[PDB]
RNA sequence: GUUACGGCGGUCCAUAGCGGCAGGGAAACGCCCGGUCCCAUCCCGAACCCGGAAGCUAAGCCUGCCAGCGCCGAUGAUACUACCCAUCCGGGUGGAAAAGUAGGACACCGCCGAACAC
RNA sequence: GUGUAAGUGCACAAGGGAGCUUGACUGCGAGACGGACAUGUCGAGCAGGGACGAAAGUCGGGACUAGUGAUCCGGCACCUCU
RNA sequence: AUGGCCGAUGGGCCCCACAGGGUUACUGACGUCAGCCAAACUCCGAAUGCCGGUAAGUCCAAGAGUGCGGCAGUGAGACGGCG
């Protein structure tokens, strides 16, 4: 009976801690809300987390949920 | 079944919007209010 | 201090990291020697390829 | 050996108010130029503060405890209206123009609506 | 600046919780009285909302003390593992758990507001 | 318990109930994910005109991931094209 | 899953009523003092690997990367070491 499988969806974290990003850049691709949006981070229709403002990705925890935030790196 | 049906405007009568619905749950012709581009306002859209 | 590093085993069959560490040290053939100061980077390099080189302390 | 069987109505009311205030704090937060006007209402008084959440301070505060607003012979709605005017031009003195109204987990009506429109008509638009 | 005080927030949100014992109502926090008014019940002024302060800290609240239940948690050792030796057994350098133990812990910090002296 | 398989989540509810409503919009879209190519996916924000709300605000279908078929050919409606 | 303990439930037996019942070589639910197991279990949880930043090294060379264009071949692999 077996032999049917689905194509890999390439989920996971796309930008890791310390990486600088531009506005609208996808941070993580996830099914559930494993990482919750933090400051300057939005949530997509498919729970995709994207940056709302440029800066450095910073992974943090809030009230027991792992969250993703954007640190507003200092202008030169 | 949920067949594809078309909703036309009332003033200019252009069959703009389409969607599906159950023909047995709502056998009567649907009535909904939507945005019509060329007229630029919100008027009801009637079934065809 | 200073470290006296000489190659004693060939690079045949060695992994990519070992070949690149040997090149980074600055030696290419057998019996070739280099003198490098004693820092953490050098210790890491020699630790990568300790089975291919011999390390003497200069002086 | 006098152990009440269940929760007192005061505990239920306090927990419900805190929970449904926290549920509305999801969308409501205050900044430096847009602070949060949080109102706490009791059966005898009402209190309002201007909170900047990103740092955790209170730019301005008003309540019914002070004797100046105690002196008005008016009803509780009148006291709330006076408190709203007081918080309004205290915020005026604080350099704050636009605010967000945190209702503190109560229904928007009666005294809370009263001081809400009191602050609104005093020039604090929100 | 001080009080067994009231709010708004925090912290890789329990080291904070749960439980026991002993207290208090200055302003406050409440319980409480009533449904005339705004408002409400998928029935009920129970809840929500509104008007008051006769009574009460018995509860909520917070204060102090308990390691009791939970919670946090080393060091060492070990499992495991990267590289390198090693004809199998195993060994060398580096990393290093989980469980358990010693122990910690009956929270800490910030901004306003009450009452008090200045 | 989440309409539906399992997984990831959701008690702060995405679970349960009520009121109004049709954004199950039009023109767009910085920047990205994934990819031989064709496909596919997320998207802040701008304008029009709306829904809900006192307001801030949210709404370009449904907690997310399946429910679908390129090209050619032909039908229907509109167009200030020929 | 147990050292499988008690323990449901049904059946027979004994009373005989068939109602009411009790006795197990009966059948014997789940649990649990303690010990177990798990690729489709995880309150935990490494070593490597991977993404990024930084400081160096090689640097008369790796004859290194990336973009564009010209010309290809390859798209039946084998053994050995680890999972």
């Amino acid at each position: 009976r077996n032999g049917r499988d689905s194509a890999a969806q390439r989920l996971g974290v796309k930008r890791f801690g310390g990486q600088v990003v531009k506005a609208g850049e996808i941070l993580v691709r996830q099914r559930g809300t494993h990482f919750h949006p933090g400051v300057n981070v939005g949530r997509g229709g498919d729970d995709t987390l994207f940056a709302l403002a440029p800066g450095a990705v910073e992974f943090g925890a809030k009230r027991g949920r792992k969250t993703v935030n954007i640190v507003p790196v200092a202008r030169p | 079944v949920r067949p594809k049906i078309t909703l036309a405007c009332e003033v200019c009568k252009h069959r703009n919007y389409i969607t599906k619905k159950n023909r047995r749950n709502d056998p009567d012709r649907l009535e909904i209010k939507k945005f019509c581009p060329n007229c630029g306002t919100h008027q009801p859209h009637k079934e065809s | 201090a200073e470290l006296k590093i000489t190659q004693v085993r060939s690079t045949i069959g060695a992994r990519w990291k070992q070949r690149e560490s040997l090149r980074t040290l600055g030696l290419k053939k057998i019996r070739q020697s280099v003198v490098r100061e004693d820092n953490a980077q050098t210790r890491g390099l020699i630790n990568t390829v300790h089975h291919l080189v011999e390390v003497e302390e200069v002086g | 050996a006098h152990k009440p069987v269940g929760q007192n109505i005061s505990e239920v009311r306090r927990n419900a108010r805190l929970r449904r205030h926290a549920r509305l704090r999801k969308k409501v937060a205050g900044t430096a130029e847009v602070p949060r006007l949080v109102v706490n209402r009791s059966a005898r008084h009402i209190h309002v503060q201007l909170v900047n959440d990103l740092n955790g301070t209170t730019l301005a505060a008003a309540s019914s405890i002070e004797a100046d607003v105690r002196a008005i012979d008016g009803d509780k709605k009148a006291h709330s209206v006076r408190v709203g005017q007081l918080i309004a031009e205290r915020a005026k003195a604080a350099g704050v123009e636009t605010v967000v109204f945190d209702r503190g987990g109560y229904t928007y009506g009666g005294r809370i609506a009263a001081l809400a429109d009191a602050a609104r008509e005093a020039g604090l638009k929100f």
